[PDB]
């Protein structure tokens, strides 16, 4: 799904884990960049939801 | 050390598209940043647009802009540059040198250069040149000094006119690029020798036009 | 500049964090370690500046 | 927009000091270069900083000024000075450059070399004419015009001026006449007029049907 940037579906995630080391980081994801934060410490900085 | 080199000259019909790019040899794609910069007959030099191919960021003149399109990789390691719906004024000779601007409070300007790309809009083709030489009057001698022409027109774009297959120099005058009306371009050279010579000594004019790959030798004679 | 001075830059991330009155000249791409990095790549091997 | 004025062309000789400057609208933060390049050819850079010379140009050149304002200069001309320089802003992301002043080795003026020759019968036989009128070996300004049949005519000739020459500072104006077989037969005599800033008079040369 959420093929339009229109009604663009959006999710809540809390209340869990997040190994961002394999998860979003697998092969079929090309680019990946990030504003405030490098990668290698998101993968350890945690926040609420 | 770095080092660029650029394309080989281009020729096409107006209101088309155009490709020309700069090859990003020495040092680094990563550590090197191209920016392309026109230069029209008869004018200074003018910016086109700036990219830098590790962080992928590029703009335009306030003037350029869809006109003018840039692009770059690390596969080829060099600035691509394409300018669309070109007029018949983007006959021009475009530039792409180092942006210093890049890394390590180095400022906008350009430390390397690359030869040059020339980009000719007409509407003729290819084509060899149309020579003939002069024919002055005996009485034309002045002060022990005659003239001896060459001409060249109908030509498509360098044509080498030399005189006594190049072993004369003394006195050359020739034309810059001068265009037709008919979309063809037109060069003639022109050398003083001794009066006396003309008529006593055999002197003979010839043509060269590399692009076509052809020449053409001809007999300068007097007339009364 | 308006969308330009890009001749100052910095260092997102590091192999270890720098000593007091450290300077690293060089630019060197970090490595990601699970893949090999001899030229550009993905999440961590990065332009570091 | 920033702009600039370079102030256009200069003639100087081995050894005296010349200066130049490039005029803005808006204060330009010392961020202005300047460039050494043959009429047509990739420049090479000199000043990029206001007080900063690259590594490769002597000490021979320099320059000077700030904010709104600078003057390039060359404590002493050298034969290799024989090019045109350009101002360069760069203090914002829309780049420009100046028109480019161009300064001349300087050796004293000189009298022209006038000649004419009229066409030969294979320009003859193809329907046309033409009528080539010269200036050699002479600073830049000239001009050329035709008196055929004794009247004055203007606007029928191409007029081409060759780049400085090196070895005396002098130019060459070779100029032609173009126009046709009928043209050619219908005027009883053809005549170039050259004028020139050093000459005489207007230096008539003519032929006629038959020569």
């Amino acid at each position: 799904r959420f093929a339009s940037v229109y009604a663009w579906n959006r999710k809540r995630i809390s209340n869990c884990v997040a190994d961002y080391s394999v998860l979003y980081n697998f092969a079929p994801f090309f680019a990946f960049k990030c504003y405030g934060v490098s990668p290698t410490k998101l993968n350890d900085l945690c926040f609420t939801n | 050390q770095v080092q660029l080199v650029q394309s080989g000259a281009e020729v096409k019909k107006p209101g088309s598209s155009v490709k020309v790019s700069c090859k990003a040899s020495g040092g680094t794609f990563s550590s090197y940043a191209i920016s392309w910069v026109r230069q029209a007959p008869g004018q200074g030099l003018e910016w086109m647009g700036r990219i830098i191919p590790i962080f992928g960021t590029a703009n335009y003149a306030q003037k350029f802009q869809g006109r003018v399109t840039i692009t770059a990789d690390e596969s080829t390691s060099t600035a691509y540059m394409e300018l669309s719906s070109l007029r018949s004024e983007d006959t021009a000779v475009y530039y792409c040198a180092s942006l210093a601007s890049y890394s390590s409070g180095w400022e906008d300007v350009f430390d390397i250069w690359g030869q040059g790309t020339m980009v000719t809009v007409s509407s003729a083709s290819t084509k060899g040149p149309s020579v003939f030489p002069l024919a002055p009057s005996s009485k034309s001698t002045s002060g022990g000094t005659a003239a001896l022409g060459c001409l060249v027109k109908d030509y498509f774009e360098p044509v080498t006119v030399s005189w006594n297959s190049g072993a004369l120099t003394s006195g050359v005058h020739t034309f810059p690029a001068v265009l037709q009306s008919s979309g063809l371009y037109s060069l003639s050279s022109v050398v003083t020798v001794p009066s006396s010579s003309l008529g006593t000594q055999t002197y003979i004019c010839n043509v060269n036009h590399k692009p076509s790959n052809t020449k053409v030798d001809k007999k300068v004679e007097p007339k009364s | 500049k308006v969308g330009g001075n890009y001749n100052y830059l910095y260092r997102l991330f590091r192999k270890s964090n720098l000593k007091p009155f450290e300077r690293d000249i060089s630019t060197e791409i970090y490595q990601a370690g699970n893949k090999p990095c001899n030229g550009v790549a993905g999440f961590n091997c990065y332009f570091p500046l | 927009d920033i702009q600039m004025t370079q102030s256009s062309s200069l003639s100087a000789s081995v050894g005296d000091r010349v200066t130049i400057t490039c005029r803005a609208s808006q204060g330009i933060s010392s961020w202005l270069a300047w460039y050494q390049q043959k009429p047509g050819k990739a420049p090479k850079l000199l000043i990029y900083d206001a007080s900063n010379l690259e590594t490769g140009v002597p000490s021979r050149f320099s320059g000077s000024g700030s904010g709104t304002d600078f003057t390039f200069t060359i404590s002493s001309l050298q034969p290799e000075d024989i090019a045109t320089y350009y101002c360069q802003q760069y203090d914002n992301l829309p780049l420009t450059f100046g028109g480019g002043t161009k300064v001349e080795i300087k050796r004293t003026v000189a009298a022209p070399s006038v000649f004419i020759f009229p066409p030969s019968d294979e320009q003859l036989k193809s329907g046309t004419a033409s009528v080539v009128c010269l200036l050699n070996n002479f600073p830049r300004e000239a001009k050329v015009q035709w008196k055929v049949d004794n009247a004055l005519q203007s606007g029928n000739s191409q007029e081409s001026v060759t780049e400085q020459d090196s070895k005396d500072s002098t130019y060459s104006l070779s100029s032609t006449l173009t126009l046709s077989k009928a043209d050619y037969e219908k005027h009883k005599v053809y005549a170039c007029e050259v004028t020139h800033q050093g000459l005489s008079s207007p230096v008539t040369k003519s032929f006629n049907r038959g020569e």
